[PDB]
């Protein structure tokens, strides 16, 4: 993406950004989902097994 | 589960433990102590 | 009684919701950064030399 | 034109594509030192600013 390197398996998400996010995190602080710089869809990333 | 934590099963399910607390309860019911 | 009363049954919940905390705890320590210069260690690895 | 060291010009670079040109190898410099980054990995890296 543009940072957030990361390994992971990318899904579509139902998750409502704001116009203004881009990025989103959990309780852990962790990467939750991030939108995709084109075309703008949110993916929510979950870890490979 | 991101950090590697694990949380594992119990052995005995749910279901398991209700069948030995019900033999448990058949057992005080029908035969006492013995 | 058990119905009723929610206390009735804080002993199992308290052995649940102190694991539960401290397995949170290891999740936040985890993103302090002990005096290093980022906690994320993708971070040193990108950019320090 | 370059400035003496009185003022300096002090132009942002924003919103491109920073190829950095592996400038560290093409010898046209006498110094070519970097700090907060491997000079190596600039072109991986992004900026705000």
């Amino acid at each position: 993406f543009n940072g957030l390197t990361g390994t992971g398996v990318l899904t579509e998400s139902n998750k409502k950004f704001l116009p203004f996010q881009q990025f989103g995190r959990d309780i852990a602080d962790t990467t939750d989902a991030v939108r995709d710089p084109q075309t703008l869809e949110i993916l929510d990333i979950t870890p490979c097994s | 589960k991101f950090n590697g934590l694990t949380v594992l099963p119990p052995l005995l399910t749910d279901e398991m433990i209700a069948q030995y607390t019900s033999a448990l309860l058949a057992g005080t019911i029908t035969s006492g102590w013995t | 009684s058990l119905s009723s009363t929610p206390s009735a049954l804080g002993k199992l919940q308290d052995v649940v919701n102190q694991n539960a905390q401290a397995l949170n705890t290891l999740v936040k320590q985890l993103s302090s950064n002990f005096g290093a210069i980022s906690s994320v260690l993708n971070d040193i690895l990108s950019r320090l030399c | 034109r370059f400035a003496s060291v009185y003022a300096w010009n002090r132009k942002r670079i924003s919103n491109c594509v920073a190829d950095y040109s592996v400038l560290y190898n093409s010898a046209s410099f006498s110094t070519f030192k970097c700090y907060g980054v491997c000079p190596t990995k600039l072109n991986d890296l992004c900026f705000t600013n």
